[PDB]
RNA sequence: CGGAGCCAGCGAGUCUAACCUUGGCCGAGAGGUCUUGGUAAUCUUGUGAAACUCCGUCGUGCUGGGGAUAGAGCAUUGUAAUUAUUGCUCUUCAACGAGGAAUUCCUAGUAAGCGCAAGUCAUCAGCUUGCGUUGAUUACGUCCCUGCCCUUUGUACACACCGC
């Protein structure tokens, strides 16, 4: 395609939901490092939040992340259904959870 | 005791001809009558401790690897060993490796070797002599190694030892000492004439007495592939042993040599 | 590098310990007069063309 | 860091003669799977000129 | 189940007619499957 | 990995029962609903299998290889699924960087890779058998090892002495 080159800008390892992320893989298969998510996770996510996936994690402005950070913390509002969380169907509270990375 | 002195005798009948007729058990025996010769033959043949050859005009006895242990437990019941047997840990080509233990209840190793009429089992003997020498030069010239306890005329019983192999110990904390001990003792084995070519992750053994003193060794038991230094292919033989060590080093330990590690011809102004 | 060439025209049959190698005769090549007898490893029928290296080493029997 | 990797690939290839896939990624300046973006670029640009096109390696030539 | 002769051994489950590989080669010249090949 | 192309054959199928199922709607799927065809070279079936072909994503990093282990729920057969029968969804992502002493099988559509069908089948295979797709290397020599025999005949010391 069009070498669309970047004066810097990027960051080399960024940090969201406390957990350290490396700002050069695919926004799929960086996100995939945290744990409670995997590859198809991050992808449904980033789909809602539209968000180019080809794009690597160096190129991913923080409005991006907010967004990311705001399908976690809502996944069942933005149209993911109970059959794609972690947690369904709970017995303390009968909830549907995603449980996060470091909230295990 | 007379049961097993009489065993003993057709044990001392074998060491007369080829393969022995009847009347020769009978009368290397010496017992009294009928009875006690062919009943004891039978109670052979029965628990397949003998066998029947009839070759024309002629009968003759044949044993099989079972009844000759016995005798070994009763020259094993002279020096001390074993009382009870069996626990299969290990069968091997030229030996089976059993878990027994003594009257005393410590367990130990039982290597029973499997190598007829006469010849498996006398090379099951020259087998277990040769092992064992091989094992008393080990001990003798001060090598980590296990002791041995007695070689019953083909079955070898020695002590247990505490270890497991290499390839489930992810690392130690000594990684460059435990890498000069393993370039030193090839150096040790160029200055005894030896070198052990199967020197691989199954073989090292390892022992673990504490966390805090580290007074602690090893085991190599490389016994069908040490070839002394004048052989043709010593060389790279020594040079695999050395390899070997590194690339594992390498590969599990991550661990590279700093100092450059010994040559055959670094070795050569050794013993 | 002297390159000696050669000519298979007799065999002489299969020999070796595992029955492998085979006694050729040979015609060299460069020279008619020069009939060597060497040791071939592999499938080599009548009027095959050998390279040699030495037209002067003769090897009499295996084992 | 746009100004100090992209340019070396336009002193490169027509520098080699010879520009494919992986003797791009060699430079060790990038990574694999934006080479072939830079691939196509120069297609589009003319330097690199196609010889054959397959989804896993692709043969060009410099101009 | 062996319903003919209480021959569970080697049954031939296959279609139901569940004969033992013992009496299946007794009544093999009944059926027809003899020996061509 | 994500799309596309979509190539076979051996079988097998229901009665006094619930077999093989085409198609249509619902469900992310598992599956469910409604029927229809076939007792069979007819319907399932042209079994549109897998491996394969092409194009994009990846970029050598225990990696986007691996999928062991574990959590959550949802469905199917079975009276009964708990030590989970099994199928589906998301997540948790372990040893394992071509493997020692030693070991097995093999000469053309054979090996090897691949799946499918039939029996085990109430549910699933990593069990067994046949089928078809793609399709190497290298012998066509040997008794040198491994043995297996086939023989030839030096012979029984025809059982001798002893030291012991």
């Amino acid at each position: 395609s069009l070498v669309v080159q970047e004066q810097g800008s990027f960051q080399h390892i960024l940090r969201l939901l406390n957990t350290n992320v490396d700002g050069n893989i695919k926004i799929v298969y960086a996100l995939t490092t945290i744990k409670g998510v995997g590859r198809r996770y991050s992808n449904l996510v980033c789909k809602k939040a539209d968000v180019d996936l080809h794009k690597r994690a160096g190129e991913l402005t923080q409005e991006e992340l907010e967004r990311i950070v705001q399908i976690m913390q809502n996944p069942t509002h933005y149209k993911i259904p109970a059959w794609f969380l972690n947690r369904q169907n709970d017995i303390t509270d009968g909830k549907d959870y995603h449980t996060l990375a470091n909230n295990v | 005791t007379d049961d097993f002195r009489v065993l003993q005798a057709v044990e001392q009948g074998s060491r007369s001809h080829e393969v022995v007729p009847t009347p020769l058990i009978h009368q290397i025996s010496g017992m009294r009558s009928q009875s006690g010769t062919n009943r004891a033959i039978s109670d052979l043949a029965k628990l397949s401790l003998i066998s029947k050859m009839r070759n024309v005009k002629y009968d003759g006895y044949r044993l099989t690897y079972n009844g000759i242990d016995y005798l070994a437990l009763k020259t094993m019941l002279n020096r001390d060993t074993v009382y009870s047997v069996g626990n299969t840990i290990g069968v091997g080509k030229e030996s089976d490796i059993y878990k027994v233990s003594d009257k005393n209840g410590n367990p130990r190793v039982m290597k029973i070797h499997r190598l007829q009429g006469a010849n498996w089992m006398h090379l099951s003997r020259l087998a277990a002599n040769k092992e064992y020498q091989f094992m008393s030069m080990l001990y003798s010239k001060g090598f980590k190694v296990p002791e041995p306890f007695d070689n019953s005329r083909h079955i070898v019983v020695m002590e247990l030892i505490e270890g497991y192999p290499m390839r489930r110990l992810r690392k130690h904390k000594n990684i460059p000492k435990l890498y000069s001990d393993l370039m030193c003792f090839i150096v040790d084995l160029a200055n005894s004439g030896l070198i052990h070519c199967d020197f691989n992750e199954f073989n090292i053994m390892i022992k673990d007495k504490l966390e805090d003193e580290n007074d602690c060794g090893f085991v190599v038991i490389d016994f069908p592939q040490c070839i002394s230094i004048q052989h043709q292919d010593a060389d790279y033989y020594f040079q695999r042993d050395v390899d070997c060590i590194r690339r594992f080093f390498k590969k599990k330990l991550k661990y590279e040599p700093k100092p450059d590690s010994s040559m055959l011809d670094t070795e050569g102004f050794g013993d | 590098t002297p390159v000696t060439l050669a000519k298979v025209i007799k065999v002489l049959g299969r020999t070796g310990s595992r029955g492998g190698v085979t006694q050729v005769r040979v015609e060299f090549l460069e020279d008619t007069s020069r009939t060597i007898v060497r040791n071939v490893k592999g499938p080599v029928r009548e009027n095959d063309i050998l390279v040699l290296m030495e037209s002067e080493r003769e090897a009499r029997r295996l084992r | 860091l746009d100004q100090e990797k992209y340019d070396r690939i336009l002193k490169e290839v027509p520098t080699y003669r010879y520009v494919s896939v992986s003797v791009l990624v060699d430079r060790l300046k990038i990574g694999g799977s934006l080479a072939r973006i830079a691939l196509r670029h120069l297609e589009k640009e003319g330097i690199i000129k196609p010889i054959s096109k397959h989804s896993k390696q692709a043969i060009y030539t410099r101009a | 189940q062996c319903r003919v002769c209480s021959s569970h051994t080697g049954l031939i489950r296959k279609y139901g007619l569940n004969i033992c590989r013992q009496c299946f080669r007794e009544k093999a010249n009944d059926i027809g499957f003899n020996k061509f090949r």
